Parts: C-alpha cells; sequence; structure tokens
C-alpha cells in the first residue's frame, strides 16, 4: 500500500499561539448559529 | 415528545395563548405558536399470542416409551429422573404413564 | 352511563376509517396569516438529538478519515478548520529552552515545516512527523457548535476579540505502538 493519493505537507505557525481560544456551546446544535445576533458586553480574565 | 428551549434549554411546556396555543418556557419568554398540525405516534406492541396448548404430543416429546411402571406396565410413558438431594445416595425417579390414561405417578 | 353497549359483526370499512381518522385532525386554523401568529424560522424548537432537530418542517453512516479528507480536496476547494490532538510528547528535543527529557509540545517547535502527511492506499493515513509516523484517526464526532476564536489582549485593559471560523471535525493522532515495537522487541 504505497501513498497512492495526497501527500499533503504539514506546517506550524505561531503568530496566533497565545491569542486562539476555543469556545464551544453544549446546548446549540450546528444549524443555529450565533452568526446574526448582535453582542453587546465580551469580558475576560486572562 | 421533550422540546427543548433554544435560549436556556429547559424543557417546553404546551399551554393556550390568545391566538394559538403555544410551546413555552418557563424561566423565558420564549413562546412558539402552534400554526399547523404537529403529531407523536407511539406505535405500541399488539398481544401478539393466543397460546393454546396442552396437546399431547407436547407431552410425550420426552425421551421414554415401551418401558416397564411397577403398576400398570404400559409402554406409553413419560419418564423423569432426579439426583438433587445427595442425603439420598440412591437415585431418584418419577415415572408417568398414560398408554390407557392411568395416569400413575410413583417413585 | 349506561353498562350494557351493543355490538355487531360487520366489518369496518379501512377508508372510512381512514377518513374518519382524517377529518378529525386535518383542520388547520393556519389562515391568520399575521405577525403573532408567524414563527421564525430560525429559531424552531430544539429536539433533542442534535443532527435531528427538526421535528417541524417547511414541508447516519461513519465516515473515515480518508473520506475527510478527500471532501474537503477533490470535492470542494473551501478551506475547513479541524480540530486535531497530539500525542503527550512530539518526536523533538527542546530547542535551547533550558530543559531531564521532558515533554515536547507545539508550544517548543519553531515556525517552518513539520512533517508530511500520506493518505495510504485503503484508508491507512499516517502523520510523517519526522522519523516516526503517528497514526490518524477521527474521533468522537461532535455535532454542537464550536467557535474558533482570537482573544488578543492589546491593551492592560482592554482589546480585541474576533471569531475565525466554526470548527466541524475532530481529529486524534496516536503514536503506532506496534511499529515501535517492532523495532527492538522486548
Ligand atoms: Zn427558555
Ligand atoms: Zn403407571
Amino acid at each position: 500500500d504505497d501513498p497512492v493519493v495526497q501527500e499533503i505537507d504539514v506546517y506550524l505557525a505561531k503568530s496566533l499561539a497565545e491569542k486562539l481560544y476555543l469556545f464551544q456551546y453544549p446546548v446549540r446544535p450546528a444549524s443555529m448559529t450565533y452568526d446574526d445576533i448582535p453582542h453587546l458586553s465580551a469580558k475576560i480574565k486572562p | 415528545m421533550l422540546l427543548f428551549c433554544p435560549g436556556c434549554g429547559n424543557g417546553l411546556i404546551v399551554e393556550e395563548g390568545q391566538r394559538c396555543h403555544r410551546f413555552s418556557c418557563n424561566t423565558c419568554p420564549y413562546v412558539h405558536n402552534i400554526t399547523r398540525k404537529v403529531t407523536n405516534r407511539k406505535y405500541p406492541k399488539l398481544k401478539e399470542v393466543d397460546d393454546v396448548l396442552g396437546g399431547a404430543a407436547a407431552w410425550e416429546n420426552v425421551d421414554s416409551t415401551a418401558e416397564s411402571c411397577p403398576k400398570c406396565e404400559h409402554p406409553r410413558a413419560y419418564f423423569m429422573q432426579l439426583q438433587t438431594r445427595s442425603a439420598d445416595e440412591p437415585m431418584t425417579t418419577f415415572y408417568k404413564c398414560c398408554n390407557a390414561q392411568c395416569g400413575h405417578r410413583w417413585r | 352511563r349506561p353498562e350494557v353497549i351493543q355490538s355487531h359483526s360487520i366489518f369496518e370499512q379501512g377508508p372510512a376509517e381512514m377518513m374518519k381518522k382524517k377529518g378529525n385532525w386535518d383542520k388547520t386554523v393556519d389562515v391568520s396569516d399575521m405577525g403573532p401568529s408567524h414563527i421564525i424560522n430560525i429559531k424552531k424548537e430544539k429536539r433533542e438529538t442534535d443532527e435531528e432537530t427538526k421535528q417541524i418542517l417547511r414541508m447516519l453512516p461513519k465516515d473515515v478519515s480518508v473520506a475527510e479528507l478527500l471532501r474537503e480536496l477533490s470535492l470542494t476547494k473551501e478551506e475547513e478548520l479541524l480540530f486535531l490532538q497530539l500525542p503527550d510528547t512530539l518526536p523533538g528535543q527542546p530547542p535551547t529552552q533550558d530543559i531531564a527529557e521532558n515533554a515536547c509540545t507545539l508550544a517548543d517547535l519553531t515556525e517552518g515545516q513539520v512533517g508530511k502527511l500520506l493518505i495510504r492506499k485503503s484508508g491507512r493515513v499516517q502523520l510523517l512527523l519526522g522519523k516516526v509516523t503517528l497514526d490518524v484517526t477521527m474521533g468522537t464526532a461532535c455535532s454542537f457548535l464550536q467557535e474558533l476564536v482570537s482573544v488578543g489582549l492589546g491593551d492592560s485593559r482592554t482589546g480585541e476579540m474576533t471569531v475565525l471560523g466554526h470548527v466541524k471535525h475532530k481529529l486524534v493522532c496516536s503514536p503506532d505502538f506496534e511499529s515501535l515495537l517492532d523495532h527492538k522487541h522486548r
């Protein structure tokens, strides 16, 4: 079994290594995104 | 069926409003007007069996035939053997004999 | 209530039951095409299986990593944000990081090409990450919402929050212990 397809290169970036988070919503399905609803306040402790 | 609020994810209840029946949350203003026919079918299990039994062939699908009982000696028989009492070092048997429908049941 | 109810031998017509059942609930008061009576199609109530959200309407097999990368490459040119897990240590030395042989992660490496990804014949997918090849498997398939955000603290008290896109699929990487062990058996 030779690698018949897709010898895909894998890179690495560090410019967002300390800014990137991942917000996941356990109760909201993938169809009903929050892309349309306006937002008011965003608060965080680093 | 369970239906849950897109806002807070509590369970909805059915209530009646001024124009429609509504699914409504108990903890947030969200309501959903029932505009058209909505249904939920259970499809339970029916009582499938009728179950007649006790036939003679259902009685004599056991090994023994043409043996000898100490009472009426008939060939058509229905035997049994036990051992599950080790105070009884001898074996344990019980026999049914029904050629002439005499119906003995002894040790 | 009269108890001695009477019954008859006649056989019920199939359509007669069908049309009685039909007439019992096909009546609709949907004539009120009004604002209150109207309903927002993008805020339907959530039926519980999240893949199966639609209970009211206007009217599955488990994919694998080679089918995952084929649909994102051949079927569509559009890019997609993945979410891949790694093994606990990556097979490198921390480059002048003041150590002990501790864990080597992505936080210690540098920018540049880190490896190559080999999709083999018959569905085998490996991650050649140097001299060792890891193994890539599809993880548990999530079906809830996931958003990939950039939180930047440009000032001590204020900053920027930006959403980069939605993450759909989750990949899992694991070392091939049979091939690692078959080099020098023990
Ligand atoms: Zn609610
Ligand atoms: Zn007898």
